[PDB]
């Protein structure tokens, strides 16, 4: 919870692209000043949303100035904490994160470079391959 | 309204109506919009929607503090619906909310006939547990027995015991050509199969009510005497008692054959009988014992 | 629909048979009214046949039985509400209408002497309820019937 992103400023900097900004801007802000709309509708609020590069660039930039533009709560990730060495508890810090998430709600929480920790266990082999599809 | 509206008509705002409920919030306009078209649904007859509609009504309640006072009007509208057909209950405890309009009154008249109005439907509801204490709620009001009726209508139900038919309708046959205030007997007689409908009701609670009684007081009975107890040929008591054992509301076995008839006495053939019967009997002197003996025991330390 | 005649020619089991017929009307919804309309008549009957009458009016209340209410299905609601009711003047005065849907009963025999069985002594559940000791002359005449038969029938009730 003491991630920091400058700007306010620097999301207006970023520039390209425009129109993607404006799904992102909805799919995230929309569902917490507007929840009536969706129940009207009958349709559900998305609960995710994946952003992916690099042709080109500009992912963790722009969702992280969204966590200062729409201030609120936010909650950073660094892909390296799911190993925990020995033990690998961590996916039980899953559930931990999210009873805070349920919590302090609402949040935002980024996963980067889930490659390494949402791969695909196609060769079986070697010992952590396993834990991380735990 | 250029049409007047039809059956049809009437349909296309049926379905329009909560498309807005959900689109948006409006506190009164809408509330006055959305009783506009049951008004029109008496005109198409057609009651099972009209219902469906109100239904969507009370989810709106409690719509107080806003207006105040036009949709405590409104009400006079629901109870139109819900006395038409199949409930006398249903109007019981709204009509107390009708009866809140003439409280802001301001008004004489109509509210000297909401109190008839609100105090009239005892009979045509069916008794039970929860009419005994909405009566209650209202008796020993201040404004109430300002009505010399009304002190009829709680002879009646004070106790019980029993009255001639004849004459209980030498005082509420007057209150047709009575008045002052002719409406609650303007819902019941107007209609002559309303009145002719409740006038068998008013004969179902006091044969009904004559009843009760009698389970009470009854080990046995005469047929023959019922009959001239009840001011009706034997044939009539039949029929009435068919109705009270479907109802199982009291246990009776009545022989027609032989003349004797009861109410009750339960067989309870030898274990509970006995048991609470002797037993708590018994402890009647046994806990009272401890009760006088401290009141002695005070007596003669006053003096000594 | 088959496995529901022949299960009502057999009279063993009176539960998969309404099952049969409900899957039965399953299949023809949504795309043929003529067979969807004869299959409710069915159903409801064989509900009767297991003297549940209650539930028949819950089934003919759903949103999917109003698009199909018709004549039919108002033979079948008086059937049940004569069942519930435990009247057979009604049951009688409302067969002459109906009769025309009556007619499209396979066997009309069957469910008729059966529920005439049974109705027997849902009539006489009325009048033996109120008192014990009974003359039979006098309660004869609210059922309208000889006393032999009805002596007859009392006994079987012991029976
Ligand atoms: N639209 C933009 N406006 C301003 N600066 C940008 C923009 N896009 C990228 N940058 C520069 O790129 C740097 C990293 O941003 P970004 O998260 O896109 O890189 P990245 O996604 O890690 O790149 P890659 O995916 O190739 O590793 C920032 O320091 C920023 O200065």
């Amino acid at each position: 919870m003491s991630h920091e992103d400058p700007g306010n400023v620097s999301y207006s900097e970023i520039g390209g692209l425009s129109e993607q900004i404006r799904e992102l801007r909805e799919v995230i802000e929309l569902p917490l000043t507007n929840p009536e709309l969706f129940q009207r509708v009958g349709i559900i609020p998305p609960k995710g949303c994946l952003l992916y590069g690099p042709p080109g660039t500009g992912k963790t930039l722009l969702a992280r100035a969204v966590a200062s533009q729409l201030d609120c709560n936010f909650l950073k990730v660094v892909s390296s904490s799911i190993v925990d060495k020995y033990i690998g508890e961590s996916a039980r810090l899953i559930r931990e994160m999210f009873n805070y998430a349920r919590d302090h709600q609402p949040c935002i929480i980024f996963m980067d470079e889930i490659d390494a920790i949402g791969g695909r266990r196609f060769s079986e082999g070697t010992s952590a391959d396993r834990e991380i599809q735990r | 309204k250029e049409q007047n509206g039809d059956v049809k008509e009437a349909a296309s705002i049926l379905q329009e109506l909560q498309v807005e409920t959900y689109g948006s919030m409006e506190k009164k306009e809408r509330v006055e919009f959305i009783l506009e078209q049951m008004r029109l649904c008496l005109a198409v007859k057609d009651y099972i929607r009209t219902q469906i509609i109100s239904k969507k009504i009370n989810t709106k309640f409690f719509q107080e503090e806003n207006t105040e006072k036009l949709k405590l009007k409104y009400y006079n509208l629901m109870i139109q619906l819900d006395q038409h057909e199949g409930s006398y209950l249903s109007i019981c405890k709204h009509y107390r909310a009708i009866y809140d309009t003439p409280c802001i009154q301001a008004e004489s008249e109509k509210w000297q006939q909401a109190l008839k109005s609100v105090v009239l439907y005892v009979i045509l509801a069916p008794f039970d547990n929860e009419q005994s204490d909405l009566v209650h709620r209202i008796s020993g009001d201040k404004k109430l027995e300002e009505i010399p009726k009304y002190k009829d209508l709680l002879k009646l139900f004070t106790t019980m015991e029993l009255m001639r038919w004849s004459t209980l309708v030498e005082d509420y046959g007057m209150e047709l050509r009575k008045g002052s205030l002719e409406s609650p007997a303007t819902d019941v007689f107007g209609s002559t199969e309303e009145g002719e409908k409740r006038w068998k009701d008013l004969k179902n609670r006091v044969v009904e009510h004559n009843i009760r009684i009698m389970a009470k007081y009854y080990t046995r009975i005469t047929m023959k005497r019922m009959a001239q107890l009840l001011d009706l040929s034997v044939d009539e008591s039949e029929a009435f008692l068919s109705n009270l054992v479907v109802n199982k509301t009291i246990f009776a076995k009545v022989d027609r054959l032989a003349g004797i008839i009861n109410f009750q006495r339960p067989k309870d053939p030898n274990n509970l009988l006995n048991d609470w019967s002797q037993k708590l009997n018994s402890l009647m002197s046994l806990v009272n014992k401890t009760t006088h003996l401290i009141a002695k025991e005070e007596m003669i330390h006053n003096l000594q | 629909m088959q496995s529901g005649i022949i299960h009502a020619a057999e009279e063993k089991d009176w539960k998969t048979a309404y099952s049969y017929f409900y899957e039965a009307f399953e299949g023809y919804d949504s795309i043929d009214s003529p067979k969807a309309i004869t299959s409710l008549k069915y159903m409801l009957l064989c509900k009767i046949m297991l003297n549940t009458p209650e539930d028949v009016q819950a089934l003919v209340s759903g949103k999917l039985a109003l698009r199909y209410a018709g004549r039919q299905t108002e033979a079948l609601k008086c059937v049940a509400q004569a069942s519930k009711n435990r009247s057979l003047a009604d049951f009688e005065k409302a067969l002459t209408d109906y009769r025309a849907e009556l007619r499209d009963d396979p066997i009309i025999s069957t469910h008729l002497a059966k529920l005439y069985d049974n109705l027997l002594e849902q009539n006489l559940i009325r009048v033996i309820e109120p008192f014990s000791r009974v003359q039979i002359e006098h309660i004869s005449s609210l059922i309208k019937l000889s006393k032999a038969d009805v002596e007859r029938k009392l006994s079987q009730m012991i029976l």
